[PDB]
């Protein structure tokens, strides 16, 4: 980088490096300690966090639980899942939030015949963001999340009240719908940009509701969790992997390098 | 190689130094507001000078950053200004330039003489695609060497659109 930048030996000799999960900016230690650990005497009792992350576009939530080996996965549920369900667009939407969470507890819930906290991760907590709708479907699943409805869409702020007209419009994909018809009439250029697979499968707004609300009961119906079919083996997928990683050296071929170098760079040309 | 790492500008920031509060300041500051339409931010004295008069905290100047389309609006209209001619200097090692006009007239703007006349200072930040990932808040990272926004880089921007000229050695 910079020539009057750059770092002395003694600056890297003293340096500690933080974490890893930190260096990666994955991991708040300081939330974690407070998730993890559980009250001394009630000992072996593990602490379940639902953790709820959203990448760009899939919804992830996985109830773990820890142990100084690793965390460990009860239960998971994708919202990459949801296609099961009879839900194939805006899966990282509000509704795809709730419907991922709702899928969630009732898989888990199964497997188990249930106290859960939610890790909202980094994620601010911002009125009406949707880390909070997994938790609406995790809760309203039957799951016990411990939580406040002050984060939900439809909470009035200058006032101690929730708009629950609104919160449910908004598990339905209400919000979704109404910005897809108002788009009906100002304006088709974008509502055919955007809102374009609504056209190739024939979903207009009016519909939306319905596709979640069955998307609900096929949920509770069969929560049981299909892995994928594979094609391709644990093998297969490794030997074709290592076309692809270079692999280290010896120090003898190291040596032959410098020593070659030292035959071309040095002696005169 | 290039596709995607074009040159967008991050933001502009007009910045506007008074040695006082008061009216004096309001004022400056109702001229960066109708000319962002943004309305714009006040800084404070950071110690006291007295060479200077001024005080620790006294509010002492306003700026405002500016950013899309709008951005390249008022960089244009007050590159006019400049007559397209900045110099060597201006542009900072890590890519971004600024320059200053006083008379905040001489780029559209009527006179009211009830406002006064106020100097300006254009500060360009400059980046490419991918600044989100030094910026947002998870997996901060810092964007890659062949990546990085540079003097030679951004001087050959501004000669190209615009046209403008660089000068000095």
């Amino acid at each position: 980088a910079f020539q009057k930048d750059a770092k002395s030996s003694a600056y890297s000799s003293r340096f500690q490096t933080p974490f890893r999960r930190r260096r990666e900016g994955k991991t708040d230690y300081y939330q974690r300690k407070r998730l993890v650990t559980q009250h001394k005497a009630k000992y072996n009792t593990p602490k379940y966090r639902l953790v709820v992350r959203f990448t760009n576009k899939d919804i992830i939530c996985q109830i773990i639980s820890s142990t100084i080996t690793g965390d460990v996965v009860l239960a998971a549920a994708y919202s990459h899942e949801l296609p099961r369900y009879g839900i194939t667009h805006g899966l990282t939407n509000w509704a795809a939030a709730y419907a991922t969470g709702l899928l969630i507890a009732r898989r888990t819930l199964q497997k188990l015949g249930f106290k859960v906290f939610l890790d909202i991760g980094l994620q601010r907590t911002t009125t009406g963001a949707r880390v909070f709708g997994a938790l609406k479907g995790a809760s309203d699943g039957g799951l016990y999340v411990p939580h406040s409805e002050n984060r939900f869409p439809g909470w009035d702020f200058e006032t101690e009240e929730i708009d629950p007209e609104l919160l449910r419009s908004y598990i339905f994909g209400g919000h979704v719908s109404q910005y897809m018809e108002e788009l009906a009439d100002d304006d088709e250029e974008r509502f055919s940009e955007l809102f374009k697979g609504y056209l190739a499968d024939d979903i207009d707004a009016d519909s939306l509701e319905d596709i979640y609300t069955s998307a609900h009961e096929a949920i509770r119906a069969d929560p049981a969790f299909k892995p994928t079919e594979k094609k391709f083996t644990k093998e297969q997928y490794a030997a074709e992997s290592k076309k692809y990683r270079q692999t280290k050296l010896s120090k003898e071929e190291r040596a032959a390098r410098v020593a070659a170098k030292i035959a071309a760079l040095a002696g005169q040309q | 190689q290039n596709p995607m790492r074009d040159l967008k500008i991050e933001k502009l920031v007009l910045n506007i130094s008074v040695g006082e509060s008061g009216d004096r300041l309001t004022r400056a500051s109702k001229v960066l507001e109708q000319l962002s339409g943004q309305t714009p931010v006040q800084s404070k004295a950071r110690y006291t000078v007295r060479t200077f008069g001024i005080r620790r905290n006294e509010k002492i100047a306003v700026h405002v950053t500016v950013r899309g389309p709008k951005a390249e609006e008022i960089l244009e209209r007050g590159l006019k200004v400049k007559e397209y001619q900045l110099r060597d200097r201006n542009f900072s090692a890590t890519g971004n330039f600024g320059f200053g006009i006083d008379e905040h007239i001489d780029l559209g703007i009527k006179y009211d003489p009830s406002i006064g006349i106020f100097g300006m200072d254009f500060y360009v930040v400059m980046n490419r695609p991918g600044a989100r990932v030094t910026r947002r808040k998870r997996c901060k990272g810092t964007v890659g060497n062949s990546h990085k926004t540079t003097k030679e880089d951004t001087v050959s921007w501004f000669k190209q659109k615009y046209d403008a000229d660089v000068l000095d050695k």
